[PDB]
RNA sequence: ACCUCGGAGCAGAACCCAACCUCCGAGCAGUACAUGCUAAGACUUCACCAGUCAAAGCGAACCUCAAUUGAUCCA
């Protein structure tokens, strides 16, 4: 798949924006795919429970756990139940945050 | 006792009913709605059947 | 602005007849 | 009244409307035993056939 | 005053003609101390009503 | 980072230390013992542990759930209905700005199959993908685009950047040539000819506000003009842009490609491509 | 280059050009129920998510040069109540959720007022389910009309 | 139904249940009351309106149903004038 | 002796409950076919198949009894 070509007016449409360079020094990073897109999914198990994975987590996972659970509490009033996984690069938040989270992801400089 | 026939209308030919009527006595001319025409068209007797 | 436009979203009734000349 | 708001109050003329709740509608279960067709339409948000991914 | 007319304050209401000092039947002849103002319902609003205090 | 800091000691990973990881390898249930013996797991006596049950469905005589209802024309001829996948604007806007859609040639089936946009499929009856309007709002893309089925608001949509649609129909084998011509050009067989449309598709495909690639060019700036004048927007002229010559490709039918013929023996190996000679077969092939 | 019998110029011999079908008959298509779009201020202030989208267009009716005297004035007194007090005509739709519909809902609704004014020659057709009431309200307070001389 | 054939070794279905009835992609069957046509002379107009009427099946009917098909009646269908393209997809549900 | 259904006490004041416990019955009827078409909300003979009431609109002048009955296929 060839790179996207440097669009003009970088808010290019249909939501989608390529991620800046030299990205800032933080102790977790996430990449991308092979569309050149968010790694924000989501997935269900049964067919009450609702959470949203974030495939690619890089870096210190403890440090963008404190984050999402700063960035979710005022948006529910108490504490995220998450899952910090080490062995793999994924992170599972309870409740359906999608938008939020790719919009957090490409304000932060991802 | 009774008998079951079909009621053919004059206006807009394809609507059709069934109704009970006396086996001893004549033929029905009743006024049955149309809704092809949305009014009240007469309707004769005409093939029975049904012998209940 | 018009210190005059105080109009509010909700606008209530105090007339008793008043529901039966709407019809509602 | 257009008139007197015009020249009398040096204001715009306020509209209403009599508005009426939503009607009241139990929650959508999973399998709707014993429920006419038209019952995925009473709580359909717009009546145009939408399409997600595709 | 208009029981029903009020925007702002639904307990209170608006003014319209007020006279004071009346000599008896001389309604032509007393001090005057409120401009006379006809009415504005709205437009959405139900039916307002205007009673005569004397 | 850590991983490989920690992994710098301890002994070497061979196959002495394989472990799986738990909750994926379940141990296997034996019914053997007092937990899962004396009946295995079977209940009582009976056709529930002699294994004698009879099949899905059957109510021990009673009428079943699936006989008393009385048939209906539901599935009657699914088998021949014509599907055609969706496709909105939107996601058209998205490939052309994700770079997969170039919009600088026009694009139709082959170009879309490249592009990995849409998955058409040349079994379960399908006729070729169809055309959504859900991305009628932010559509910045200027493009010809031919499409089997193009409804009113997207062809307005795309005729207001100053695009072109063509509504063409194509057989089954046509649709599989077009998916993946790869494996037809290592087949062996000369290129066939277009089928005509159907009985049921001639006045859809030969009209002009469906944009047909059978009806007359003489009705297509009309049906321009009366949608630019029921959606509303001026509508731009496309005969002083650059890339007219572009925009003029409407694709001659019996062609199922583009700058090739029909009969014309397409070899993987040595790029050389034969051209078939005499004149019945040039008959037959320009009929 | 290449083409057969059922070629797109061999079917229609009158049509061979190539810019033919691109032709904008503009010089034969500019008559004064066009609506004109530079005059007009459309404009969007709504982005529900009862997804529906609202279009609003308004135009200063007292200085539209393509309406004539007597059916701007028609247009202007049945329909004085969606009239701004700068003399604009906002007019809008809630139907669908994309904005082409609402501004095609919208141009339909100006057409149609445009030749429902000036035809004056209508029938009206009498209705009975939210006038009765007010004509016999109205018949009762001319009723109750009895004296001999006012003024003001 | 035939778990295993004899000759491609895989699953098989019931032509009855999908001659009397219709399956949509959100997980629901469409069925038809059975006497919507036979013996409607002796039956009130309400009693005939309500015949008529598409209705739904429950839980253990559906899954019967899905037992019964294989995985290519649980598919998505576009077709071109499909009258149920409307009732594929079920929106707003909250568990 | 019986093979379907309803009522009276057993089962007393929301509901359900059986007997080869004791009795009345029903496989219909006396009169107009708007006994037209859609559409919120419920009961449901202890499951299902089935049955019943009804907001409102277009259309029109201004329904009684307790059981009172028949599905798949096919013609
Ligand atoms: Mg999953
Ligand atoms: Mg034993
Ligand atoms: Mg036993
Ligand atoms: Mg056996
Ligand atoms: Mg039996
Ligand atoms: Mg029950
Ligand atoms: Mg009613």
């Amino acid at each position: 798949i060839p790179d996207p070509p440097k669009h003009e007016h970088y808010p290019t449409p249909s939501g989608w924006q390529p991620p800046r360079d030299p990205p800032p020094n933080l102790p977790y990073f996430v990449r991308r795919s092979r569309m050149h897109n968010i790694p924000v999914y989501k997935d269900i198990t049964h067919g009450n429970r609702q959470m949203t994975v974030i495939r690619k987590v890089e870096g210190d996972i403890w440090a963008l756990q404190k984050d999402v659970e700063d960035f979710l509490s005022p948006l529910l009033g108490k504490t995220p139940v998450t899952q910090v996984n080490e062995v793999t690069g994924t992170l599972r938040i309870k409740g359906y945050f999608d938008q939020e989270l790719k919009a957090w992801l490409l304000e932060k400089g991802f | 006792k009774n008998i079951l026939v079909r009621m053919v209308s004059e206006a807009g030919t394809g609507f059709c009913f069934n109704t009970k009527r006396n086996r001893l006595r004549e033929k029905l001319t009743l006024l049955h709605y149309d809704p092809v025409v949305k009014q009240r068209v007469l309707f004769v007797e005409k093939k029975k059947i049904r012998s209940l | 602005p018009v210190e005059n436009e105080a109009v509010a979203p909700e606008f209530t009734n105090r007339n008793p007849r008043n529901l039966e000349l709407l019809s509602v | 009244v257009t008139y007197i708001f015009h020249q009398l109050l040096d204001m715009r003329e306020p509209v209403f409307e009599f508005v009426r709740p939503p009607p009241y509608h139990p929650k959508q279960k999973r399998f709707p035993h014993r429920q006419p067709l038209r019952y995925l339409d009473r709580y359909r948000d717009s009546h145009e056939p939408t399409y997600g991914i595709y | 005053t208009s029981l029903d007319g009020h925007l702002l304050e639904p307990d209170a209401e608006y003014l319209h003609w007020l006279l004071t000092n009346i000599p008896g039947n001389r309604v032509a002849e007393g001090q005057v101390t409120c401009p006379y103002l006809p009415p504005f319902p709205a437009r959405g609003s139900g039916i307002h009503r205007l009673a005569f205090l004397l | 980072a850590r991983a490989l800091d920690l992994l710098r000691g301890l002994p070497r990973v061979s196959l002495a230390n394989l472990k799986p990881n738990p909750g994926s390898k379940k141990p296997e249930r034996r019914p053997r013992g007092r937990r899962r013996g004396r009946k295995c797991g079977r209940g009582h006596k009976g056709e529930r542990q002699r294994g004698t049950r009879p099949r899905l469905g059957f109510e021990g005589g009673q009428t079943p759930f699936y006989i008393r209802i009385p048939k209906y024309g539901f599935n009657e001829g699914h088998s021949f209905r014509r599907q055609y996948k969706p496709l909105s604007l939107n996601r058209l806007q998205y490939l052309i700005d994700l770079g997969r859609v170039d919009p600088s040639q026009p694009i139709d089936l082959t170009q879309l199959v490249n592009g990995r946009g849409v998955t058409i499929q040349p079994l379960k009856r399908d006729y070729g993908v169809q055309l959504v309007e859900e991305g009628a709002d932010t559509f910045t893309a200027k493009v010809n685009i031919e499409v089997q089925l193009a409804s009113e608001l997207a062809i307005a949509a795309i005729e207001k950047n100053g695009g072109v649609v063509t509504t063409a129909f194509y057989d089954p084998r046509s649709l599989d040539i077009v998916c993946k011509p790869v494996p037809f050009f290592l087949r062996g067989q000369p290129i066939p000819k277009r089928m005509l449309p159907p009985e049921e598709l001639v006045p859809y495909y030969t009209d002009a506000k469906n944009r047909g690639y059978l009806a007359d060019p003489a009705k297509f700036p009309e049906a321009r003009l009366e949608l630019a004048r029921k959606y509303g927007y001026i509508l731009p002229d496309i005969t002083k842009d650059e890339l007219f010559k572009m925009l003029c490709t409407r694709k001659d039918p019996r062609q199922i490609f583009f700058g090739l013929a029909p009969g014309w023996v397409v070899n993987m190996a040595d790029k050389k491509i034969l051209k078939p000679t005499d004149e019945n077969l040039l008959k037959y092939y320009t009929s | 280059e290449f083409k057969s019998i059922y070629s797109l110029d061999k079917l229609y011999p009158e049509s061979q050009g190539s810019d033919t079908a691109w032709r904008v008959p503009n010089g034969a298509k500019q008559a004064d129920s066009d609506i004109p779009l530079d005059r007009l201020t459309i404009s969007y202030c709504r982005s529900s998510g009862k997804v529906n989208s609202k279009a609003e267009v308004r135009f200063h009716l007292a200085t539209a040069e393509w309406i004539a005297e007597p059916v701007r004035q028609k247009i202007a007194i049945t329909h004085k109540n969606k009239i701004n007090r700068l003399g604009e005509l906002i007019l809008t739709s809630e139907s669908s959720r994309y904005q082409f519909r609402n501004l095609a809902d919208c141009l339909q609704k100006i057409r149609d007022m445009i030749t429902e004014a000036s035809q004056t020659p209508k029938e009206p057709t009498k209705e009975d389910v939210k006038l009765h009431r007010i004509r016999i309200e109205n018949m009762n307070r001319e009723r109750l009309r009895q004296k001999r001389i006012h003024s003001a | 139904l035939t778990y295993f054939s004899a000759r491609k070794g895989k699953r098989k279905t019931v032509k009855a249940v999908i001659d009397r009835f219709l399956r949509l992609h959100c997980g629901l069957w469409v069925r038809r009351k059975a006497g919507y046509k036979k013996k409607l002379w002796k039956k009130t107009p309400a009693r005939k309106k309500r015949l008529r009427e598409f209705v739904f099946c429950n839980k253990t009917q559906s899954k019967l149903l899905d037992k019964m098909t294989t995985s290519f009646w649980k598919r998505r269908n576009w077709y071109v004038d499909d009258p149920y393209q409307k009732y594929h997809d079920r929106t707003n549900l909250k568990v």
